[PDB]
């Protein structure tokens, strides 16, 4: 919705609205902009009487409105207490019925709509019933989390609402143990006084592994140091204090509340890493379930009601399809020759068969009427096949070339296992740019719903009857029909299991791997190869594999999610993918991968399977997991390929989610009115100046209506982060020609002075942000793994967020500069070049002191790990302007879309400026001890990567459908194999980025 | 019998590469690489098969040649060359084709006349040249390309909303003549024209507003059938200029053909 009227941004303080009354009266009400519905209906009825057939209108009390929305809706308004501008009304008019159903069913819906986006009442008609059984089948889902998370109330509740943000492992790396006193960790605990809401501390020292009860122990046992209490005394009390009070994180919503080892909480054990100190505040239980408001969860209407067959594995013939004709083809026939389609049979990406094409035509007469034969049988078929297709033009001379118009994929069996038969008609979708492959395996399967688009129709071979997919009680028989140590080859064996996903697999090892398959169960992790090595296109090969994979040993999530990628298709093979998930992915973890495994769900080839249960399961019992599950699924809502499954998706979500739809509703409207601000901006003011639209800008934020949606709503970036009142004084458009908003709140929490006063973010309309996304994700990764191998190089993954297509939220991060900025801090010292030394000087006078060391170690440890960050993906050659460092010293990269777009000569960013700093201002800087053990740093951060690129190269290959240009094909991942060196083994690898180092120093 | 002059020894080449040369190919097309590995005296070989790219190591000892734990061949060539005449069903029943066809490494140097040095001096500059204008016009269609998508399914969606606001005022009448009739055919005998006369300006008045709107629809609808066509025709244009752009993306590339007949970036320097 562009605004609270169709073409219109505001509708005026006073408008009139068109009354349609029972009576066939029109009457004419002029009101003002913010009137409530109640206000209507009541004024409306009390003018009625000044018009005719008045006699005919029961009481004002027996009727609502009823209108038609921006979205096409003919929205019953039950929730008359809504402003009239609220409604998004397409045209000011109002129509007078009785209500019909059921009042809150229809309110929840139209919060559910505004949540995801779209009229839910679109589902209700769709005729497909694999969409209607999906919303109906799903349901149990949502009972069994809504169910599990009441069942111990209130705490069961505060789980699900404030779950503990904790460490996968309480294990401390020694690095982080040894910023401990001798083992021990001192804290801080805060308290309130009514009074005047008066602050008091109490300054602890513990072991880094007490639970919060214990610290409540330790809190409440030095305060009756002086009391005087008997040994059971002092356990009443400690008794009474643990039951009754918690600790609650100062300046956010974080709380501490299932027993984890306190270092194992993430805000503690970065403040051992950061050294600083962890303040708490002591809260009541009574105040926290106090803003816990009880969230129920009823039954849609769709939920209850609604108003011979034959085995694959007996139809003894060939698979053949029949093209019939094409519609709507936008081709040049004079600049074309002819036209034709090109179609193969796919599991996953491995054709089954070799492809077929019909006959070349003219473009004026796009018919074929062919059955096109496939070299495969019909009981040969897997589960998972499915048939892809598309419309190819050709131009002759030089080369002849061809190339494609639009592509269709197509499920050979549907979500019912049955086999497709009769005449089929379905509409193609554009062909993706940059991709010139005369077909798209990867493309999601089902016809595009936008109107006058290429409509291919076809026709499948009806055999006498209905045709299923085999149960898989004769699957096994078959494979008991089919299949009708050693010592040397378990070192190789071993040693493929070694080689990356990507690696090549010739002809020789991978029927190799199926000779020793059922010894590949000892090494587990060779599950992967083992499945490519299948010939799927026999059903003697595929029933034997499916007994293997029925017990195989599990393989851990970061394993696991191989298979989930558009290589792996198969029902049985993903299903033991989300097994190993849901009984060894933690929720940190699947926070992690929340990116990906939301990928994966538009490689899926049905609406309704295991893993989008299991993460909509994982959704509702954790609501931390849940804001995120919703906003990515919400920012793709804009793409029709994924629309439907997604929406189907969140409104199952949206309805069991709890209370906690009304707060995703505060944030989609703060989205919604900073995304209308900006294209006013962009699309009605391009031709005004600068000081113009700052004044519109501070003008359109004081209006009331304005502040009160975005004042008071949690931060997307971080729903622990309450966004209190707008320092308007500090908000402003920004340079970038794109000009975002750079938006400033006050903390409204209680000790907000202890963590962060003020808190900005940087709202950006017009950049597709999913690139920074999944850069700044996978650095966060690579930090990960350094820390925990005891590499204390510190990364900086801020905050961000896709809402939308190409909008998005970046958290700032204060105090900080790009280094072109403090290189103009500086002065000049060769002709016109900038003073080298102008980045370590103004580190200097930031760090004074015994500090100092600190800085040039936070700086030559952040600098190393974005060095080969950078490098090993392809960020190297920045800009000044693109790198920053905090006054604290920390090293960070910014703005790595604006890189990749900018592409369509330097390994990575090793400027002289930053030897200074890493030498602490030596001269020949590059032979000093501590750039010395600088390179030894990088070194080592870059093998730390190289022995975990399995998991890299998992997580870009499960992000191929995403749509993004840099992941169209396998190819694009390549690059990564180049830069770690996979075909090479270890001291090749060393030595081959050792090299590149000698070529980031610019010499050597 | 020289491995570095045969046609279908490509040698430093990456597996991105050979795909992009066996792509849609027939059956029975070859090719041969060294190692991805790079180590010396290792090799593979690709071939088309089934609408994939199978890939087979051969194996070296002792001077010999071959890609099974028997082996036997002198070398690649006599390997090769066996499989070309007759069929790798030896190997594999289920691979019951032979080395048909290769693909060459220098049987496509279309450059014509005299190999005067401005082949790349000035020709490839200028089909470059013609390549980045061909490129970003091809670019700039498709922006307003996916911008005219995105304003037409915004007028679709408003014309259907045209058609609930239409079918609500619509039923207005018919309810207006449902339940104004007898009223009306009342106050006709009472002679109080008067009341006829206001409820037929409020009729008058609904059908004079639903003109409005209705009006307003078909004037939507017709940007509507305007803005559609002319999508059409950016996507014919977009099919046309997609065979053009690889045709003249292939022919310059394979004018660095004779960089490499220099043998070193001291040529495109030039256009540096
Ligand atoms: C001068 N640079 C090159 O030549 C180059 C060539 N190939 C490449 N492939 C590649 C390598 C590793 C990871 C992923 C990809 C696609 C890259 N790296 C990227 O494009 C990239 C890197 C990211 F960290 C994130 C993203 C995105 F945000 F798009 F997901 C893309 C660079």
């Amino acid at each position: 919705s562009s605004g609270e009227l169709w073409g219109i941004h505001l509708m005026p303080p006073r408008i009139l609205v068109e009354c349609l009354l029972p009576n066939g009266m029109i009457v004419t009400l002029e009101c003002l902009r913010e009137a409530t519905l109640i206000t209507i209906k009541h004024e409306l009825f009390k003018e009625a009487r000044k018009y005719p057939l008045h006699q005919l209108l029961q009481d004002e009390s027996s009727y609502i409105f009823v209108s038609v929305t921006q979205e096409a809706e003919r929205e019953e308004f039950f929730d008359e207490t809504r402003r009239l501008c609220d409604l998004r009304l397409f045209q000011p008019f109002l129509k007078v019925i009785e209500p019909v159903g059921n009042r809150e069913e229809k309110i929840l819906n139209r919060e559910i709509g505004f949540a995801i986006g779209m009229p839910v009442c679109e589902f209700d008609m769709v005729k497909d019933p694999e969409v209607q059984d999906f919303r109906r089948n799903i349901l149990n889902v949502c009972k069994e989390a809504v169910d599990l998370r009441d069942l111990n109330s209130p705490h069961s509740r505060a789980m699900y609402v404030y779950p503990p943000n904790v460490e996968s492992s309480p294990e401390l790396p020694k690095h982080i143990y040894n910023k401990l006193d001798k083992g021990q960790i001192i804290v801080v605990i805060w308290v309130i006084v009514s009074p005047n809401n008066d602050k008091q501390k109490y300054t602890l020292k513990i072991n880094h592994d007490c639970v919060p009860e214990q610290v409540i122990a330790e809190a409440i046992r030095k305060k009756t140091r002086s009391m005087l209490l008997s040994s059971e005394q002092l356990k009443l009390c400690v008794l009474e204090y643990q039951g009754k009070y918690i600790l609650k994180v100062c300046g956010c919503d974080e709380y501490f509340l299932e027993k984890y080892p306190l270092s194992q909480y993430k805000y503690i054990r970065s403040c051992i890493m950061l050294g600083r100190m962890p303040n708490l505040m002591l809260m009541a239980k009574e105040s926290l379930y106090s803003q816990l408001p009880m969230d129920c969860f009823t039954m849609p209407s769709y939920s209850r009601r609604i108003s011979s067959t034959k085995s694959l594995w007996v139809i003894n013939s060939a698979l053949r399809i029949k093209i019939l004709c094409a519609t709507y083809v936008n081709v040049n026939i004079r600049d074309i020759d002819k036209i034709y389609v090109r179609t193969g049979i796919y599991h996953g990406g491995e054709p089954l068969c070799d492809n077929v094409n019909t006959q070349r035509v003219p473009c004026s007469n796009p018919r074929w009427n062919e059955w096109l034969n496939y070299d495969i049988y019909i009981p040969d078929l897997p589960r998972a096949a499915r048939l892809c297709l598309s419309i190819c033009s050709v131009k002759g001379r030089a080369k002849e070339e061809h190339c494609p118009l639009a592509w269709g994929n197509i499920n050979l069996f549907d979500y019912t296992d049955t086999l497709v038969s009769g005449k089929m008609a379905l509409n193609l979708w554009p062909v993706p740019h940059g991709l010139e492959d005369l077909l798209n395996p990867i493309g999601v399967t089902g016809s595009n719903p936008n109107k006058e688009t290429p409509c291919l129709e076809l026709e499948f071979d009806w055999f006498s009857s209905v045709v299923k997919f085999p149960d898989m009680s004769v699957i096994e028989e078959h494979a008991n029909w089919s299949v009708s140590l050693r010592e040397n080859d378990k070192e190789q064996l071993k040693a493929i299991s070694t080689r990356d996903p990507l690696s090549e697999i010739t002809e020789q090892e991978k029927d190799f791997l199926w000779s020793h398959r059922h010894y590949c169960v000892t090494i587990p992790e060779i599950l992967p190869k083992l499945l490519l090595s299948v010939k799927w296109n026999s059903r003697d090969e595929v029933a034997q594999m499916y007994c293997l994979v029925k017990d195989w040993p599990p393989i851990k999530p970061e394993q696991a999610m191989e298979l989930l990628d558009c290589n792996y298709p198969d029902p049985m093979v993903r299903g033991f993918a989300v097994r190993c998930l849901e009984k060894y992915l933690t929720d940190d973890k699947l926070s992690q991968y929340l990116i990906q495994l939301v990928q994966v769900l538009k490689y899926e080839q049905y609406l309704d399977n295991l893993l989008v249960r299991f993460l909509l399961k994982k959704a509702l019992t954790n609501q931390r997991i849940g804001h995120f599950f919703f906003w990515h699924l919400k920012s793709e809502m804009h793409n029709k390929t994924v629309s439907q499954r997604f929406g189907l998706l969140l409104e199952s979500y949206c309805r069991a989610c709890g209370m906690y739809l009304k707060h995703l509703n505060r944030q989609v409207e703060a989205m919604e009115k900073l995304i209308n601000l900006t294209d006013i901006l962009k699309q009605e003011k391009k031709d005004e100046t600068q000081k113009v639209q700052m004044k519109f800008l501070v003008e359109q934020m004081r209006r009331p209506d304005f502040m009160d949606a975005l004042q008071g709503f949690l931060s997307p970036l971080n729903p622990a982060h309450q966004l209190g009142n707008l320092r308007l004084e500090e908000c402003r458009i920004m340079s970038s020609a794109k000009r975002p908003l750079w938006l400033n709140w006050e903390n409204p929490d209680i000790m907000s002075e202890l963590l962060f006063q003020n808190n900005e973010i940087i709202f950006k309309n017009g950049d597709d942000l999913r690139q920074d996304m999944l850069t700044l994700q996978i650095i966060r990764i690579m930090e990960n793994i350094w820390q925990n191998q005891g590499l204390d190089l510190r990364m900086l993954p801020y905050g961000c967020l896709s809402i939308g297509d190409c909008v998005g939220l970046i958290e700032v991060v204060r105090n900080s500069h790009t280094i072109m900025q403090i290189q103009c801090k500086g002065g000049l010292k060769g002709a016109l070049q900038f003073n080298s030394h102008t980045l370590h000087q103004w580190l200097k006078d930031k760090n004074k002191g015994e500090i100092y060391d600190a800085a040039i170690d936070l700086f030559t440890r952040s600098c190393a790990g974005y060095c080969v960050a950078t490098f090993i993906l392809g960020i190297g050659d920045r800009h000044n302007s693109n790198i920053m460092v905090k006054d604290d010293g920390q090293l960070f990269h910014i703005d790595f879309g604006h890189f990749l777009d900018h592409k369509k000569r330097v390994p990575f960013v090793l400027t002289q400026d930053f030897l200074i700093v890493i030498s602490k201002g030596a001269q020949e800087c590059t032979k000093t001890r501590e750039f010395e053990r600088f390179q030894e740093m990088c070194y080592k951060a870059y093998l730390a990567i190289r022995q975990h690129a399995n998991l890299f190269i998992n997580l870009f290959s499960m992000m191929l459908g995403s749509g993004m240009p840099e992941l169209q094909s396998f190819d694009d991942i390549a690059y990564i194999r180049k830069t770690l060196a996979l075909d090479k083994t270890e001291q090749e690898a060393l030595e081959y980025f050792m090299k590149q180092m000698n070529d980031a120093r610019h010499g050597g | 019998m020289s491995l570095q002059d045969a046609e279908w020894y490509w040698g430093d080449i990456s597996r991105e590469e050979v795909n992009e040369k066996l792509r849609d190919t027939a059956d029975g097309t070859f090719l041969v690489r060294d190692a991805s590995t790079k180590m010396h005296g290792d090799y593979t070989l690709t071939l088309r098969k089934g609408g994939n790219n199978k890939l087979i190591k051969i194996f070296h000892r002792d001077g010999k040649y071959g890609f099974s734990d028997p082996l036997t061949f002198s070398s690649v060539v006599e390997l090769i060359n066996h499989y070309r005449n007759e069929s790798l069903a030896q190997y594999n029943p289920k691979l019951d084709v032979k080395l048909l066809y290769p693909v060459s490494k220098y049987q496509q140097d279309q450059v014509v006349k005299e190999d005067n040095i401005e082949a790349v001096g000035k020709k490839l500059h200028e089909y470059n040249t013609q390549f980045q204008e061909k490129s970003r016009e091809y670019d700039r269609l498709y922006e307003e390309y996916t911008r005219t998508s995105q304003e037409i399914q915004m007028k679709r969606t408003a014309i259907e909303a045209f058609n609930e606001t239409i079918k609500i005022f619509e039923e207005q009448c018919q309810t207006q003549e449902r339940y104004s009739k007898e009223y009306i055919e009342k106050f006709k005998r009472e002679g109080n024209e008067k009341e006829i006369q206001r409820i037929m300006h409020n009729y008058d008045k609904l059908k004079s507003r639903i003109s409005e709107i209705i009006d307003s629809r078909r004037r939507l609808e017709e940007d509507l059938k305007k803005q559609a066509a002319e999508y059409r025709e950016i996507d014919k244009r977009m099919n046309s200029i997609k065979p053009d752009l690889i045709q003249l993306r292939k022919t310059r590339d394979q004018y660095l053909m004779w960089l490499t007949q220099k043998g070193v970036r001291q040529k495109k320097l030039n256009e540096w």
